[PDB]
């Protein structure tokens, strides 16, 4: 998708409706290409249920309750005495 | 692996009769009746009958191969020639060769070269579909006695006839057992261990002698 | 380029017939029907992912073993001379048909007469049966198979690997093939080659053929800790990352922090365990099986009469009088041996190595309790049933539980590279 | 038709299925409630006041229950649970689900069926588990109950719930109730994630093991499940290779090359597992040609649209605008040709019948031949030869020779005539007779019989036949690396052919003549241009029609079709790039040229035995069903292919294929079939597996069961049995077609699959296949071996019952009752009873007897035992006469069973309670063909001081039967009075006991409670999408 993406945009920075310069549908096969997505956390698992969530409902069943001018260094040309100093 | 078309081996002229007089051709005067395939190594020849069939039966010269390693494969054409009876390239094949050694064994001098040691054609591949009772079986048979020597009792022609072969076939073909102690076996060539070829001195793969087999 | 094909059955354990009975042979052919149990086998061990375990078969040594008994057995009919293949049954079973696709239960007539005495420590050749000379593919399935018995009835001790490496092996199909395999265990990647080699045969030098061997480098060269992360093999490199633990888990992986400098040439050598505790090592058994699927089209180095027991000298496509020698160890003291090499190159403290031994150790402690208990087992059933004697696993002596070789074996595969 | 459609495409089966919730499938159950408050125990001291979430039921009573995926989450319901009752409520209805078609009574099942159903039952419990365990995600422990544990976290509302009875050793343990005790007695670090393989950063770990609530069991089970498919396997190369290798080299695909994320992609099955569906295939067509005809249109279509050759008519009728002939002429050689040809179908047909020589044989159509036979002096009979000469050839009937050659000696009858072999099959029987082998006569094989001076023409036509007929050949297709070989009769790769193929060396082909069709034609004209001009036939025509007849010929002979030359070089090509794809693969038998010695006679099939034979082998030669039919094709049609065959203008065959195949391609209908296939055969086996625990088959065989009564099996029962084992499989798999339906016929308690064809001269061909393993049915038993010990927990007691009365104040299990209590046929002045019993009435006070089985009369009193029986086939009788006595009497029976469903009934120890209401129902109740639980009535165990009072029993076990308890008073501190049971450690090895491994599982005789779980997360793509194609 992020291919599709790029290779539509290079479309629009060169006023023509189809690109001709694409990052999608090149001969070869990248079939194996992965791009960072929202869907894994950080131990290899899927986001279905946010960390929080998880952590929440995790310590949810351990819970318990109570019973019952000029310038001659540079040359550049100025206007103010004072756009001098 | 190349596969070669087996050209004729006799050209049939005019005056040809199919007389009792007449020479057999074995089917070597027709179209294609056997294809051969080379290849510089039998290891190959073999795995290439893995996927190929050989119903018709696979002949191999282990001696001198006409023109490098390479098995031959029978075609379904056939020779009349000879009646009563009806032989497939692959019998004929082996038929002709089987005697022409036969005849060889006998006129065989010490001092004297032959073309090749072993004529006869040896059924490799493909036995699955020959019955112990079949002419393709017994001209293993015949061919494996012609090898290791053996002599016919019968004189042979300097000139073969049809008369002649159809009367040899009809001996192969009449009743009774093999008296001798060879069988047939597509593994190797068996030569007995006091027989007195020597084509095991002189080639490097093919032939195999058996000790215990006298 | 083999061309000799022999296999050799197994031997009693001091018995008057062959180390298996009825009970046990109708639970090997419980759900399927043939003798050729290789693909059955790789079901039940269940791609080594726990310790496999059942009434009959305690351990995959004793199923893998007990498959080699079933056919060390029922083969010896069509392998006489005479090679009827329907006319005796054995323990109340009979072929299928001459083309040996299955046993089933003997018909009543032949139930009737006496079985077939089967002998001890077998050699025969292939060739001899008709069926099996003719049909050069079917030979070549199944011999896959009678060379994975071969490699584990030759010695007393465990099933024997081949271990190889050369540099010309790897061409361009096999780099392409093998990158596939990034991530697999060892046994998912054993489980495929094994179908994959019994549908379509290998060829001498083939593709498949050659990586497998690679494979086979690439798992003993890490197990005993010669190659890893940081100093990889053309950044190959099998992966585990609970060496030690009763069941372990062998993951082939990637890394492009080194890439060992290897020696030009070729170099090979067997290997095999010689410590009882291999019936339960799945990885180690999976290893012979491979090299077991290679020797149906190729011809490997002959195994030096001198490493192996007389009754299996010179046979013909396997031992010989001058050959290469086998290399035993002891599963734990490798452990070590693993452990000891990884730690001189820096990539494991000694905290790490204590806490591995450690295991390692409650590791074989566990498994030799159960094996010499399952053997007890065993001798009681044998004593009260002298009609019907067997064993459940093969016969080991307290002996083999030494470390002996281990250390030279070790250096041995080091030196491959 | 329902036939049909299945070869064209059969339903796929629904193999991989994941499930993300716990591997188990016994659930532990509150069966009498807590004792609290109390007057003892201040309710301040149990943990649930303080609404403490615990591991296990706090109740005093608790016992264990089969109820498959009762915490499972999946994709797919395999629609196939067992869902039992806890044990005080009646589970009948399960064992009674299969043969009880008969039984009457609703709360009855008849015993002689159990086993049938225990079995099928167990088949059910591993087809609804059949499923791949899934890996969700974790979250570090933010407590510290665990020492910062990875806790896995289940999907759906409603979660925390599981978070507990997930791992046990999370909980607290304040407490000396029964469960802190446990609890507190396990290893700590043997919880949450355990090991994992993170192969790319930023991706799911590949798989990772983990600590959790489940039963070792189903694990095993789905362990195998995955195993096998592992085995299955392939991956991108792989398939690049294959595809690359059928397509011939005219399409080309491509596979990445880089890291992958691991993919489970099933497909690569064993050749024996291809075969054996292969023939099942072929069995439900044999001989039903509107079957396969579908199938060869199909292909004829496929190939309409691939090849380049377009036939084109106007060719012939130019060509013939150019004949020279009178005006004033009767006949026109050149117009009658043209009506005669009548200028597709049965073409591209013809050629699709090639692949299928085993079980369709082509032939020409009956109404293509002269009706009367035809006569050589009608020049439009001389056409129909012609037609029928050319087109003979194509058909794969082994006979078309003598056909081809008897065609013409019909039309010769009283012009040239021959010796025929008898007095039926004459000179002039209609060709198309001559159909089989026997027939062939032998002037036709014996050249030499037929005189050249009697019959020149005849003669020479028998000669070409003989030296110009099409020779056989073959060309190699496939790649069974992957796809493995369907081929039976003939070697792997191997595609026979009639004809002879030279693949041809160049892509611009030009007019080609030197065919070996081009040559037949040829041929034909020769001869009949030799009819004409026979010194002896020549004067009856005028000496024009004869030049225009001659013209004619020659240009029918030099006319320019491309049909001889395509058909050897392309065509078979095609068909060999074709084959692959083919959902029913060929299936041939050698092409044998005129070696009659070796025409195919005969092709059958088994799927079942004879009498005492065991051995496929044997009884194959006597027990096939022949198969096969012909398929008439239009003689017509197939000649006006022959002649206006044509190539586009400028054609480059290697392009012009690349672009015509490369859609083919990317239709993978073909891998889903292997699927299928690979089920075909689990089914099978599947079934053999369990037919032979209920009847005696030929097959070695495990039995585990044995001790469950069941009923003498007849062939009908067989079936019967059989069709169960059939639905459930294809409920479970998603199926609406057939499966098994080909080999159910009849009786299958000796089903065996084999092929064979035979020879002319009897040569015969066997083909068994080695049947491959099956995790189906190695799964079935192994749970059986297990139910072998683990039979409470099925709802099944083992072993028999004693009825008496047992008053006491005491507290045993009646499910465990105290030893001097049961008695058996070997105990001291016991009576058995067997057939001859009758009873004796009494008279005068004495008292009634009733006969023993050694014939001695005893009264109504001691201790019997009763066969159940006996008691069923006199329910009236028996209850009239006994019930009394056993009640309020002296006498205790025990009737042996074996297996039996059970009931509990649970009451206040303190107060009185008699069971003989209870029993009374229950032997009232027995019938010839039902039985109802049987009931027993247990105490309520307790944890602190209770009075007692008197109870009066009537029913006890055998034997230990109680194992099916799992806790009592599991949250108090201890049992004081009835049953005292403290969780089963056993159960719970791995955290019980700190020396054993985490991977250690007790079958067959204990299922553990806790084990380590391997789930995995691997990608099932389709194939299109990795392996891509260029266009
Ligand atoms: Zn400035």
């Amino acid at each position: 998708d992020e291919a599709d993406e790029a290779t539509q945009k290079q479309a629009k920075d060169t006023d023509k409706s189809k690109a001709q310069v694409t990052y999608s549908d090149t001969g070869i096969n990248n079939a194996n290409e992965l791009s960072r997505s929202g869907n894994v956390d950080n131990e290899g698992g899927s986001n279905q249920k946010p960390m929080s969530t998880r952590i929440a409902e995790a310590t949810s069943a351990i819970v318990s309750k109570h019973p019952a001018y000029q310038c001659h260094v540079c040359s550049a040309v100025l206007f103010s005495p004072l756009d001098l100093d | 692996v190349l596969e070669v078309a087996a050209g004729r081996k006799y050209l049939q002229m005019e005056n040809y009769s199919n007389d009792d007089d007449d020479p057999p051709l074995f089917a070597k005067d027709l179209s294609d009746y056997a294809k051969a395939f080379y290849s510089d190594t039998y290891e190959v020849l073999d795995r290439f009958f893995w996927t190929h069939d050989s119903s018709a039966g696979v002949l191999v010269h282990y001696d001198k191969p006409t023109n490098g390693h390479h098995y031959l494969l029978g075609t379904l054409t056939q020779m009349v020639s000879a009646p009563p009876y009806i032989i497939n390239a692959t019998d004929a094949m082996l038929l002709e060769s089987c005697l022409e050694q036969f005849s060889a064994n006998v006129r065989a001098r010490p001092a004297q070269p032959v073309t090749r040691l072993d004529q006869c054609y040896h059924l490799r591949w493909g036995a699955q579909y020959v019955g112990e009772d079949s002419l393709t079986y017994r001209l293993g048979v015949l061919s494996l006695l012609a090898t290791n020597g053996y002599q016919l009792a019968r004189p042979i022609p300097r000139q073969l006839t049809n008369r002649w072969l159809s009367s040899f076939v009809s001996q192969i073909m009449s009743d009774g057992v093999n008296e001798t102690p060879l069988w047939p076996q597509e593994r190797y060539v068996q030569i007995a261990y006091d027989s007195p070829s020597v084509v095991d001195g002189a080639t490097q793969y093919g032939y195999v002698r058996k000790n215990q087999l006298r | 380029a083999r061309a000799a094909f022999l296999f050799k059955t197994v031997g009693f354990g001091g018995l008057q017939n062959v180390p298996i009975n009825d009970e046990l042979s109708s639970h090997l052919l419980r759900a399927g029907n043939s003798p050729w149990q290789l693909t059955q086998f790789l079901d039940w061990i269940s791609l080594g992912r726990g310790l496999a375990t059942s009434a009959l078969v305690p351990t995959a040594g004793s199923r893998y073993y007990q498959m080699s008994c079933l056919l060390s057995g029922t083969l010896q009919i069509p392998f006489r001379p005479n090679h009827r293949w329907g006319d005796i049954r054995f323990l109340r079973l009979v072929w299928s048909a001459p083309t040996l696709d299955g046993l089933v239960v003997a018909p009543p007539q032949v139930l009737a007469q006496p079985a077939l005495q089967a002998q001890a420590d077998r050699v025969y050749d292939c060739d001899d049966y008709p069926f099996l000379a003719r049909d050069p593919r079917f030979k070549h399935r199944v011999y896959q198979q009678l060379s994975a018995v071969t490699l584990l009835n030759l010695t007393g001790f465990g099933p024997i690997s081949y271990v190889r490496v050369d540099e010309d092996m790897w061409s361009g199909d096999v780099n392409q093939l093998l990158m596939n395999y990034f991530g697999h265990t060892f046994a998912e990647i054993a489980y495929t080659l094994c179908q994959a080699s019994a549908n379509r045969p290998w060829e001498h030098d083939g593709t498949y053929a050659r990586m497998t061997q690679i494979i086979l480098s690439l798992f003993w060269l890490s197990y005993v800790g010669v190659i890893h992360q940081q100093n990889t093999y053309r950044t190959f490199y099998f992966q585990c990352n609970r060496r030690g633990d009763a069941a372990e888990v062998w993951i082939l992986s990637c890394s492009l922090n080194h890439s060992a400098q290897i020696r030009p040439g070729n170099r090979s050598l067997f290997v095999m365990p010689t410590s009882p505790d291999w019936n339960m090592d799945v990885n180690l058994i999976l290893s012979s099986t491979l090299t077991g699927c290679l020797c149906s089209g190729s011809q490997l180095p002959l195994i030096d009469n001198n490493s192996v027991p007389a009754v299996s000298r010179n046979i013909h496509g396997w031992t010989g009088r001058a050959g290469n020698q086998l290399h035993g160890f002891q599963v734990r003291r490798m452990v070590t041996e693993f452990c000891d090499r990884l730690r001189r190159d820096g990539v494991m403290t000694q905290a790490q190595q204590n806490q591995i031994e450690a295991l390692a150790d409650q590791t074989q402690q566990f498994k030799r309790d159960k094996l010499e208990a399952w053997a007890r087992e065993d001798d009681q059933y044998n004593q009260a049933n002298p009609n019907s004697t067997m064993f459940r696993t093969k016969p080991f002596t307290n002996a083999q539980w030494g470390r002996g070789n281990t250390g030279a074996t070790s250096a041995a595969i080091a030196a491959l590279i | 038709n329902k036939k049909t459609a299945q070869l064209l495409h059969a339903d796929t089966p629904r193999l991989v299925t994941w499930d993300a919730g716990l591997c188990t499938s016994f659930k532990i159950v509150p069966i009498v409630p807590a004792q609290v408050p109390q007057d003892v125990l201040a309710y301040t001291f149990f943990t649930s006041s303080y609404a403490i979430q615990s591991p296990f039921p706090e109740a005093a009573v608790s016992r264990i229950v089969v109820h498959t995926r009762w915490a499972s989450n999946v994709d797919f319901d395999r629609d196939s649970s067992v869902i039992m009752a806890p044990p005080t409520e009646n589970n009948i209805h399960l064992f009674k689900q299969l043969l009880n078609t008969e039984t009457l009574s609703v709360r009855g099942a008849n015993p002689l069926m159990f086993r049938a159903n225990v079995l099928h039952m167990l088949l059910e419990f591993v087809l609804d588990n059949l499923y791949l365990n899934r890996h969700t995600g974790f979250s570090q422990d933010h407590t510290p109950f665990t020492e910062g544990a990875n806790l896995r976290s289940l999907p759906g509302p409603d979660a925390e719930k599981w978070y507990s009875i997930m791992y046990p050793t999370r909980m607290g343990t304040p407490n000396v109730s029964k469960i802190c005790n446990f609890v507190a007695s396990c290893v700590r670090n043997r919880v949450g994630r355990f090991d994992r393989a993170q192969m790319m950063n930023g991706a799911m770990s590949e798989w990772v093991d983990v600590f959790e609530t489940s039963d070792a069991l189903t694990v095993s089970i789905r362990g195998r499940w995955m195993a096998r498919l592992a085995r299955m396997n392939i991956n991108p190369t792989e398939i690049e290779w294959a595809l690359t290798e059928c397509a011939q080299g005219y399409v080309t695909v491509t596979s990445p090359y880089a890291p992958s994320v691991n993919r489970l992609m099933p497909y690569r099955i064993s050749n024996a597992e291809r075969q054996i569906s292969q023939i099942i295939r072929i069995m439900n067509i044999g001989n039903n040609a509107t079957v396969i005809q579908p199938v060869l249109q199909d292909i004829s279509v496929l190939l309409q649209r691939i090849s380049p050759l377009q036939i084109d008519p106007t060719i012939i009728s130019n060509t013939m605008s150019t004949v020279s002939e009178s005006t004033t002429q009767t006949l026109s050689p050149a117009s009658s040709i043209l009506g005669k040809l009548r200028p597709f179908s049965s073409f591209r047909v013809a050629l699709a019948g090639w692949l299928y020589n085993g079980v369709v044989t082509t032939v020409i159509d009956d109404s293509s031949y002269p009706k009367d036979g035809g006569s050589v002096t009608s020049l439009e009979n001389l056409w129909d030869f012609f037609i029928l000469a050319l087109a003979l050839p194509l058909t794969t009937d082994p006979c078309a020779p003598v056909k081809a050659f008897m065609t013409l000696a019909n039309m010769m009858v009283g012009f040239e005539t021959i010796p025929m072999d008898n007095q039926i099959y004459t000179q002039s029987r209609r060709a198309s007779a001559f159909s089989t082998p026997h027939t062939w006569p032998r002037c036709f094989m014996n050249i030499q019989l037929i005189s050249p001076i009697d019959a020149p023409i005849l003669r020479q036509w028998a000669e070409i036949i003989h030296r110009y007929w099409p020779n056989p050949s073959q060309i190699r297709y496939g790649a069974p690396n992957v796809f493995g070989s369907a081929n039976l009769f003939t070697p792997p790769e191997v595609l026979l052919l009639p004809i002879d193929h030279q693949p041809a060396n160049v892509t611009t082909p030009t007019l080609d003549f030197t065919n070996e069709l081009t040559n037949w034609r040829a041929r034909v004209c020769e001869l009949m241009k030799n009819l004409v001009d026979n010194q002896r036939y020549q004067p009856g025509w005028t000496q024009s029609l004869v030049s225009s007849m001659r013209g004619t010929l020659d240009k029918l002979k030099l006319i320019k079709s491309m049909t001889p030359m395509y058909l050897q070089q392309l065509a078979p090509v095609e068909l060999a790039v074709i084959a692959p794809m083919l959902p029913f693969p060929p299936f041939q038998v050698p092409y044998v040229r005129l070696d009659r010695d070796r025409v195919p006679t005969m092709v059958g099939v088994t799927r079942q035995s004879r009498d005492t034979i065991t051995q496929p082998a044997l009884s194959l030669s006597t027990t096939n069903t022949t198969v096969g039919v012909p398929l008439a094709l239009d003689a017509r049609a197939i000649t006006v292919a022959l002649l206006s065959g044509k190539y586009p203008p400028d054609l480059v065959t290697n392009v012009w294929y690349a672009d015509a195949i490369y859609p083919m391609y990317a239709d993978t209908e073909v891998f889903s079939n292997l699927q299928r296939d690979m089920i075909t055969c689990e089914a099978v086996q599947t079934l053999v597996t369990l037919v032979a625990q209920i009847s005696e088959t030929q097959y070695p065989v495990d039995r585990y069961l044995d001790w469950i009564p069941s009923l003498r099996a007849s062939a009908a029962t067989a079936a019967t049995f059989a069709e169960w084992v059939n639905t459930s499989m294809k409920t479970a798999f998603d199926l609406s077609d057939m499966l098994l339906e080909p080999l159910l016929s009849g009786d299958p308690r000796m089903t065996q699959l084999a092929i064979q064809y035979q020879q002319y001269n009897g040569r015969t061909f066997n083909v068994i296949p080695e049947m491959p393993g099956s995790v189906i049915a190695d799964c079935v038993q192994l749970t059986a071996e297990v139910f072998n010990h683990e039979y409470n927990l099925f709802g099944i007691a083992r072993g028999d019952i004693i009825i008496g009365r047992v008053q006491s104040t005491h507290l045993w299990s009646p499910l465990a009752p105290p030893p001097d209590l049961v008695f058996d046929r070997d105990t001291p002045g016991v009576h058995i009873f067997g057939r001859d019993c009758r009873i004796s009435f009494g008279m005068n006070g004495a008292a009634p007897m009733i006969r023993d089985e050694t014939g001695m009369m005893v009264p109504f009193e001691g201790n019997w035992i009763f066969p159940l029986a006996l008691w069923q086939m006199n329910t009236r009788y028996f209850n009239q006469q006994f019930d009394a006595w056993i009640k309020t009497g002296e006498l205790r029976i025990r009737i042996e069973m074996g297996a039996y469903p059970y009931m509990l009934h649970y009451y206040d120890p303190r107060q009185y309670a008699n069971a003989w209401n209870l029993t009374s129902a229950w032997l009232e109740e027995i019938t010839p063909t039902s039985i109802p639980s049987v009931p027993f009535m247990v105490p309520i165990s307790s944890d602190h001081d209770i009075s007692s009072a008197p109870a009066v029993q009537y029913i006890i076990s055998t034997e230990y039967n109680d194992r099916s308890l799992f806790c009592t008073n599991s949250s108090s501190p201890q049992t004081i009075a009835g049953p005292d049971k403290h969780i089963p450690v056993e159960r719970y090895n791995i955290l019980t006991n700190p020396d054993a491994p985490p991977t250690q599982i007790q079958l067959p005789e204990v299922v553990d409670l806790y084990n380590v779980v391997t789930r995995y997360a691997y990608e099932t793509p389709p194939i299109t999408a990795v392996v891509m194609g260029v266009p």
